[PDB]
């Protein structure tokens, strides 16, 4: 659809993603508008992840039929490096462990140019976001993002670096999930701090109940998105249809 | 200033050693024969240096050296070779390194090497660990041109021993690095890590030859080796894993060639580009991150 | 009934070969010399049968056989061995194996034996794949005691070829397991697996060497090898990676020796003792469970 | 306390546990009573797991001080084996995987000796603890419970394994976790079937969410157990200390 297009910053359109000879995504209709939180909600095996990968243009994630527009332009023929310098970004749900890479070097990587350019304020803005997080940014700043980090640390440190980034799309893959969760309160606090700053979030989850927090949600059920709006009908329509 | 021992050329500049730390040193024209030996009980935490610089052209920097360390002692040595010149250079060292009851080790060697790579860094060390002994050693060559790498090792440990071998290394030009570990785990309860990191570029050849033998009851043992392969580089790894006990148990794993794609792509996701991401991996792998 | 070769002794007692599918047999008085020639187009999805029974003392059961695939053909076959009196046997075969353009070959082997360790099985397989084939191989050895086993395979592959080589076996006794396996990808986009799984108990000895050559852009290998060790048995594992490409990526896990605590632990939390949970994990190691 | 003693299933008490240097339980008193749901809430790195391993017997969770008490023998000498012979199973959190190991065999091990004995009860009770974990029977039964699987997979398995048992004591670590769950009313159908058993569950969660549906809540905070009782009073302290 061509209507409102002018406050649309992602628009997939009827995508068919495929992975061997299986079909995961069989017409995928989302769009994602600007400053908007919009959660992606749906059954393990739905193609939520897949859905994810093929946005960010990951390698093997090619559809088959269907477009994705973001900022206005089909990038179709764009790769991972291009669409994250148009301002998309990934969290992955398992984020890559590296080797030798330190925390205050990692969350550099992809920091936004407002941040970026002076040397004290991007030092700071680090400490911002690992506080955002409930990291002791002193305990975590020499600590490499590799394998010795807990599975909560590095997820906690991979939305440490969405917050750095300041992308204008963050698509996020089970945020809540990895880091063993206390309360909505505390993953709420960071996506209203986004979302304050002019961030799009495409929150991909399992769980209703996170998906409530969001402005909009989707639900996709088999690679197709089935019902779509109100937080709580759409989640309604999702305790019930599978 | 600090108990250290310096050799400028093939020459001793300094022998000096403290009280329980017996520093002995002599020169048989060109060949250097040193004995460290650390008192029992002496467990000094402030690391010991040895410093090796070479400047002129055509030296061979041959060192003999016996490291023993009695019952419950403790000391870490920290080499430190600077070849700017590189032009005919040769250090080779021959040590054998013997680590008592209880006793610990540990060995740091950092090169920083020039842009030509007529060097010659050749280690061989032979280490025996006695019961509740600890050997830490780790090797880095990512500086410069590293020339040809030859780092030879041969552990035994007994009852309760604890060893961790690291390698560090940055292959340009026609380098070539060749290390050849092998750890023999004779002791009840004695355990292992071997870790290799590294790159290889341009026209580099590595051969890396990392044995653990577990040889006795409830030995564990686990070799970890990563190893990135950029230009024409050519890598080869050769992990052996001798089991000759059923409570014993040695796991390994490597990883060579090209970067890991989800890293790779990782990067990429933050507007890093393929040469920029894969540099960032390749300088953590190497250490400069 | 069936395409199948049939060998009882040292002598060939059936070679039929269907449409498409050129089944040739010969016999030199104890070598059999066989010839598979699979035509253009053919793909038979269903599997081809290879029958090798010996019960007499002395057998020198020895088969050079020679499989070749045309392009675009497929063809599963599926080797028994059966050696239940095991005294002075001997089952050699030597196969040259030539998969073509799009071509699928398929192989697995199945040995039941007697108590009798007095058995030689040497199978020594040449494979080479053209662009796009495929190889799967399968040798499983873990009924009875296998005696010696003897496997050597070298496989050359070219652009988009796939390859799947796995290994189960069971030693007893005083077995001696030898496995000699090198795949060399030679073709842009080649893919492997070499997978190894198997448990060795009383005096066994194992030794496995694999090996993967990544040479071309974009080919991929990974080695899994897991062996069990009880008793006296003695395992030795060589798996050896070469990279001579910057787009190549070889990786390789190992575990020797005992079976891994966890697994254990979450078996013992279900009531088992450790012999109980410790033979769960070897026959499920073996392919019994 | 030996007050009340007759109607406890577990005691652990004034327990400690060492990791090398470090102390992770700091004097952990806690109990089990028959018939009862008991949930422990705690932060990541509260001791949750380590807790859990300790009262198992895992080799490495050895108490320097204090007990553990089931069904009043004291099982400081008890191997994990001899424990679980008593009525006691543990879920692990991250299920280990195994090679060459089916499903349909694999829910026969610990399997309770009144569906065990007779060869077409015991095949039954795999199906319905299969079909209760929201597993179709017939697409996993012949399944390897080996890498293959997904981690939601291999935690519903190891749930249907916990049902074949039926344990008197049946030690949860994170059921919820890992399954990436829809809504609770599919983990308390499994719950309630367990409890109407006679089962008594020591379910370790970080989701105050899922701790309001047990009988009673312990919160672990840094090693020690601050408050305990009523899952909402309890609750409510959660969201505010730490
Ligand atoms: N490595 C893979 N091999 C085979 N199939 C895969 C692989 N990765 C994903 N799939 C397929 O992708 C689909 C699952 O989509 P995905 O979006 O990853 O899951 P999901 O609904 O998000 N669940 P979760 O991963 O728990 O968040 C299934 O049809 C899988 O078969
Ligand atoms: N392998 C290990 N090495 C070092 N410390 C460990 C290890 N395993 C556990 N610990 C320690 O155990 C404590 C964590 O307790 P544990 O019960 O595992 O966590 P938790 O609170 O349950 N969190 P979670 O694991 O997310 O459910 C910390 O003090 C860790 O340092
Ligand atoms: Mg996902
Ligand atoms: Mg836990």
């Amino acid at each position: 659809g061509e209507f409102m297009v002018s406050i649309m910053l992602l628009k997939v359109e009827d995508l068919h993603v495929y992975r061997g000879n299986r079909e995961i995504l069989k017409g995928v209709n989302l769009t994602v508008e600007e400053n908007e939180i919009h959660a992606i909600i749906g059954p393990n095996g739905a193609g939520k992840s897949t859905l994810a990968y093929t946005i960010m243009g990951i390698s093997g994630y090619k559809p088959t039929k269907g477009r994705i527009i973001f900022k206005g332009v089909d990038i179709i023929d764009k790769n991972i490096t291009e669409r994250a310098r148009m301002g998309m970004t990934l969290a992955w749900q398992e984020p890559a462990r590296f080797e030798g890479i330190k925390v205050k070097n990692y969350l550099m990587l992809g920091m936004n140019e407002k941040y970026k350019k002076d040397k004290e304020i991007a030092e700071e803005k680090i400490r911002e976001a690992l506080k955002l997080v409930n990291l002791d940014p002193d305990k975590y700043l020499d600590r490499y993002v590799d394998e010795t980090l807990s599975g909560g640390e590095r997820k906690r440190i991979e939305l440490a670096s969405i917050i750095c980034m300041e992308p204008d799309l963050a698509i996020l893959d089970e945020p809540d999930s990895g880091i063993d969760i206390v309360s909505f309160d505390e993953i709420k606090r960071v996506f209203d701090y986004l979302k304050d700053k002019g961030c799009s979030l495409l929150v991909i989850t399992h769980r209703e109940e996170l998906a409530e927090h969001a402005d909009r949600v989707s639900l996709i059920c088999a690679g197709e998105v089935i019902k779509s709006g109100d937080p709580k009908e759409v989640g309604e329509f999702y305790k019930k249809e599978c | 200033k600090g108990p250290r021992i310096i050799v400028k050329e093939s020459r001793i500049i300094d022998v000096q050693g403290d009280e329980g730390i017996i520093l002995e040193g002599k020169e048989e024209d060109g060949k250097i024969k040193a004995k460290i030996i650390v008192k029992k009980g002496y467990k000094f935490k402030y690391p010991i240096h040895m410093c090796f610089g070479i400047t002129e052209e055509n030296i061979s920097q041959i060192i003999d050296v016996e490291i023993i360390l009695e019952e419950d002692s403790s000391i870490s040595l920290m080499s430190h070779c600077s070849f700017p010149k590189g032009k005919g250079i040769k250090h080779i060292m021959n040590g054998i390194i013997k680590i008592g009851k209880n006793a610990k080790f540990s060995y740091n060697e950092f090169h920083y090497h020039g842009m030509d790579g007529d060097i010659l860094v050749k280690p061989t060390v032979k280490v025996e660990i006695d019961e509740g002994g600890i050997y830490i050693s780790n090797f880095t060559l990512t500086k410069g041109r590293i020339g040809t790498l030859d780092i030879e090792q041969e552990i035994i440990a007994k009852k309760d021993a604890i060893i961790d071998i690291t390698t560090r290394t940055y292959a340009i030009k026609e380098d070539v690095v060749k290390v050849n570990e092998v750890v023999k785990l004779n002791g009840e309860n004695a355990k292992c890590i071997i870790k290799s990191r590294g790159a290889a570029m341009d026209n580099s050849k590595i051969s890396l030859k990392l044995k653990i033998e577990g040889n006795a009851p409830y030995s564990k043992g686990h070799i970890d080796c990563a190893e990135i392969v950029k230009g024409n580089a050519e890598v080869e790894s050769i992990p052996i894993v001798v089991v000759r006990d059923d409570k014993a148990r040695i796991t390994h794993e490597a990883a060579i060639g090209s970067v890991d794609k989800k890293q790779l792509e990782t990067l990429m996701a933050k507007g890093l580009d393929e040469d920029e991401a894969t540099e960032i991996i390749v300088k953590g792998m190497i250490g400069d991150l």
